[PDB]
């Protein structure tokens, strides 16, 4: 029963800093432990210095998405062995760089 | 057969006509059927009109006045201001003489109230202006209400129909009738949000409406070369009261003892609409064709409402033409044959990655209102751009947040009628008689949730 | 900084209110008379047996 | 293209709180459910007793044979109209139909059930819910089928003079309001009710109260004669009516066979008119009797002045303006200024203003707003079209109540005559109240016939 | 006391409770107001795009098509935006001073006739200038009217005819670009999408056919009322065939928790078709009675009949036994003799008359009254319907005239019809030459499309 | 004793499609199964 009651209960939303403009918006920012010291070293705090980026959504690896489940099907589908007629052909080389 | 008078047997030949493809869409023993209607009890209450006591201030034109909103009302759910318009009466002893006409500004109400506010304590929980209410009665107006709403805020073709002075053929003035102006807030949108006072006995709710001078509510038109000047005390016959008379009416409601009682202590989540308006900007066609405006929003905003108002004279409002309205003949008002929208196209950027590419203004004014809306303007402008599939539905639709997005920009171009309206030039009733300025505005509208515990009320989020 | 109490209007509720159930009783006795079957099942009948 | 990516990206706090989750329903999937199998088909009324014509009462019978009827209208075919020279106002005389053509001709249509009087209504009733909860795009094609087509309604001069154009004779459709056709959800049982009767009577007006026979200068209005028009006045006309049946499946039509039915109604009720005259008091008071859950109020004061012209709720009567068209004075304007409801020295509704009761309460809890001056309502629910209840109280357990009404100086100032030519109040001017209320109810159906088990 | 603030009036209305009262509010799980339950929806986005053609190009009386283009989630809008050409006027037309050149009555659903949906290579869905009419004037939302009137043409720009530059009135027409939204099952609801993405197996594809400009703008002579086919030499500048037309279709994307789910699996959508009945010739000089037989195969919903003039080809949209003219102050009207030359009409299955002889006015105002949203603002467009609600996505009451046998129309012309057709009458009165008229017959009926294994069709053939 | 009675007395004769209307009147048809299926099936 008293004032001041709204603003203690919000709670503030999370501020970011001009930095964080400048970061990849479809991948995020690599994971990089500031350093904490006492000479020259900034205490730069990563929760409002980095940027989470667009990956966490499209990524999937995980279910039937993804592009881990799509090369196994192509080389289930994919015709092997001679060619009888024509040229012949090699699959196609999807996975980046090992 | 015979082809009676009540035939029913004929209604047959057309129910034998049942195979797969209808098997599918019609019977089965969960099919359900009209002709009978479910029926379920709802919750018994009541309802009626209350006048609103007022706190603070003197209804007077220019100045700023409080209400107090009562309690001991289970619910609240309705605000309207009433307010008698003054007597006009044009005196032969005016600057311009016989040569001039006195009249009301087009949408007499949405002007002279701007920065209308709700406010808990002393926490603004919404706050609204001429220009959103310019642009939800243009874009969510239910038909067969829009000549009631047409009538009751002015408009009805006797406000604004321009009078000359007394010794002229015009000798008519202007009535003094009251108008009502419903207040859209977040309570009102929807009969299933409503203020709880019940519930909220701690909190003190306030509504805080600021008027406007009869300065700028007045209209004085040169009748041969339609230039606008402001209006003087001497130039009217009876003066300027700056005093009038203003009520705010509401409605409130009564449930059963039984439902309050259960309903009281508990902790509840609302889901309201707010707005952010962007600052003004100015823009001028002679020097450059592209002007951009960055936004910085906070919440979920549903949609952007963009228009470019014609700021020439500051006495005449609602004018989003880059050409001044003139009178006309049989002392009525008309607009001049060069009276188009000055936007050409517009496009949004997102850090140099364009949402939407240099998209045609008709695409914003038609196509849009036409798909995600339930109405389409009729005047010009009104630039529209949501990303709801339903703006007018209360309930949450597809949305984007401002919050995590990085500082977003609105570009637009001018158009050759803008260009050539700006500078002067023009002859007698042309409406550009006089250079020409313009100024932008972006309106947005976001959801947001309150939470209603502990006796009070606030945001949980802020 | 305490709930307000709601109560009823200064005028009795009585007064307003009253109670006579005239009206009832009629729409009961009404319903019951309406029970008994007033239209005739047997259409081109003429139910006069012959003398 | 790419920017979907960037906006998706953005979730947080309040956008988990609103959207998301695992039991979230998605848009565009769309789930189908099966609907009873049926059909449906205009037919015939079989006429049962009397003649159509003007100044009659014609009945019909609901044809049986059906499993649920649910639509009625009535079409009514006009005569031919042909001013003479031989007219008692000479050269100076214009005959036109009344205003709302439909809504008149019809007095008291009514309902009955066996021998028992269901519902009824009336024109003023037709007019205040034609005005009221009239859904736009079909706002034209109603007028276009009850007249106001710039043909009844514009004045025609004798054959002698310019305008020598007849009216035509064109048939003319005129739905009828009832508890059956507010939804479809609600339709009469035939199936049900077997061997029952359902009777429905309309009482026809009579034609001399349809012309208006207007003075060309001066503005007077004097009852019609079979003499002034060529012809005569056929007192027979051809009248018709029409209901749209529906046949249901034989598996639902055994299911539901020899069950008890409950359907919630809404009726509508009408005080008694009052003779007011504003040249003696001012403030009147008229006591409302009503007896179920009322639901709305529609309240207004008719000009009935000349009994020829109707649906006339301003204080001055239309004249003849220039161009052979009808036409309103400036001084039009309603006669009501401000009204209040009371409950035996209780003023729950304080002396609020006309325009509050013209414009806000339908703003806000009707479907429409009035086009025309007149047309004040009070809604104690939350919508008045809405079939489902809504907030009411019911006036069987509440004493008498009292409605009061203030005049205006419009009307004060009408009410005495003087008035110049086609000013409208040439003549002094009589005006009445009528107040009428929709309330709701409820019907049981058991073993074939129908009652109100709590009324 | 008695102000203006009191509130405790309604404890009497709460406490005036009965049995009514009691059956019809309270309860133990009575619903009650001020309270709206909430519940959570699925996450998404939406934003335009442009869909760029592989075929053809937009050129005047000749046809293209658009391939619909995947790497979206659901396409559920799609219209064409088309830019008209600058109309001016020579004082050397074949009429000479007596010459006036507007654009046809509604613009657009003109020089668009038979526009498809086609998958892979399945004849799938199509639709016409009858079909756009009818749905426009029988399912038009209030409000949108003048949008749509602004869209589509009618602005009372190109509608108002101009005389030669040498007279009075040389304005020139102006050039301003019109969209229509093309009408299609996924664009009728939200609720219906197509789920291009689920779909990677099949080609989509939009067929636009357009019309000339010689069967677009009207030549009206300002005297007689006579309508002649225009000429490239009248207009100045010559006449271009080629037009600038683009297609335009909202997409939406969603997460990918929810985009997984989708994959490999099997859905049923019901959609809406029509299906446009072969015109008839109707001569009213020698029978005043008409028979057409239809010719339907699923289950249809509505039927809109109309009679159209086609007295001439540059006119369009017209259903009237008389031909607009020129008027007064450079504008067109149409003359007082004009009402819908059907009189009645009447529905028949072998030989049993399931529909009366009901009066035009019935189809005209009845059914539109009471079975659809609207009711049309001009004459013609009759419509039957064997459901409650026209324009609703849901079913309702129907019948497949496939599994019926063999159904027939009767219509009865006008005596305004029958003395119309014949010429005699005299300048600026629209039958001054012999006038012909055809029927035409539309109906809608609804279909079941089924998606799987990332392709579509329908499992009923 | 109901309604509906004379109309649900008996019963109603097959009505046949379009299609039978075309083969041969004097001998008659080949008996072919009919096809059953969720894919391109009448």
């Amino acid at each position: 029963p008293h004032w001041m009651d709204p603003q203690l209960m919000g709670s503030q939303t999370t501020q970011y800093s001009r930095n964080r403009g400048y970061g990849d918006p479809i991948r995020g920012d690599l994971p990089i432990v500031p350093d904490d010291g006492g000479w020259f070293a900034t205490r730069a705090n990563p929760a409002h210095h980095l940027h989470t980026g667009a990956l966490s959504m499209i990524g999937g690896d995980a279910s039937d998405c993804g592009s881990t489940a799509v090369q196994q099907l192509i080389k289930k589908y994919e015709d092997k062995g001679c060619n009888n007629n024509g040229l012949n052909v090699m699959s196609s080389h999807y996975g980046g760089v090992m | 057969t015979c082809t009676t008078g009540a035939g029913v047997t004929s209604g047959f030949i057309d129910l034998a006509t049942y195979d797969n493809l209808d098997r599918a869409l019609y019977g089965g023993k969960d099919a359900t059927t009209y002709f009978i209607k479910e029926h379920y009890p709802v919750g018994w209450f009541t309802k009626l009109p209350t006048m609103a006591t007022r706190v603070s201030g003197n209804p007077a034109f220019g100045q700023e006045f409080s209400v107090g909103v009562p309690r001991s009302g289970d619910y609240v759910l309705n605000a309207w201001l009433t307010l008698k318009t003054p007597e006009i009466k044009l005196l032969e002893t005016n600057r311009l003489g016989a040569n001039g006409t006195v009249r009301w500004t087009k949408n007499l109400m949405h002007n002279a109230v701007e920065h209308a506010s709700l406010t808990f304590n002393d926490i603004c929980a919404q706050q609204f202006n001429t220009a959103y209410l310019d642009a939800w009665t243009q874009f969510n107006m239910c038909e067969g209400k829009r000549i009631g709403y047409d009538n009751m805020i002015g408009n009805t073709s006797d406000m604004t129909n321009p009078t000359p002075a007394q010794g002229q053929d015009g000798a008519r003035t202007l009535p003094s009738k009251n108008l009502v102006l419903p207040l859209p807030f977040f309570f009102s949108r929807d009969c299933g949000l409503a203020l709880p006072t019940v519930v909220l006995p701690y909190n003190e709710i306030r509504i805080n409406i600021k008027l406007r001078s009869l300065q700028e509510l007045l209209v004085f038109q040169n009748k041969d070369t339609g230039n606008v000047i402001p209006i003087s005390a001497t130039d009217i016959a009876g003066g300027l009261a700056d005093t009038v008379e203003a009520y705010v009416y509401m409605t409130v409601g009564l449930v059963s003892n039984v439902e309050r009682c259960a309903m009281a202590g508990t902790v509840r989540d609302m889901v309201v609409e707010q707005m952010q308006a962007a600052p003004t900007h100015i823009v001028n066609p002679q020097n450059t064709n592209n002007v951009h405006v960055d936004m910085r929003f906070s919440h979920a905003v549903k949609a952007l409402f963009f228009m470019v108002q014609n700021v020439t004279y500051k006495s005449v409002g609602s004018n989003y033409t880059c050409v001044t309205p003139v009178n006309g003949p049989g002392n009525t008002v008309m607009e001049p044959a060069m009276s188009v929208d000055p936007i050409k196209s517009a496009s949004l950027t997102y850090e140099n990655t364009t949402r939407l590419a240099n998209m045609g203004v008709e695409y914003y004014s038609l196509v849009q209102p036409w798909y995600f809306s339930a109405s389409i303007p009729v005047y010009t402008g009104y630039h529209m751009y949501s990303y709801a599939l339903n703006v007018g539905s209360v309930h949450p639709s597809g949305s984007t947040n401002y919050g995590r997005l990085t500082n977003a920009s609105i570009t637009v171009t001018m158009s050759p009628e803008s260009v050539v309206a700006a500078a002067g030039g023009g002859n007698n009733n042309s409406g550009y008689n006089e250079p020409q300025r313009f100024a932008l505005v972006v309106i947005a509208v976001n959801h947001n949730v309150i939470r209603i515990m502990n006796g009070s009320m606030g945001f949980p989020i802020l | 900084t305490v709930a307000p109490e709601k109560h009823g209007p200064v005028e009795d509720m009585n007064a307003i209110i009253n109670a006579l159930p005239t009206k009832v009783d009629a729409v009961k006795l009404e319903y019951s008379a309406s029970k008994t079957n007033r239209t005739n099942k047997r259409p081109g009948d003429g139910g006069a047996p012959p003398p």
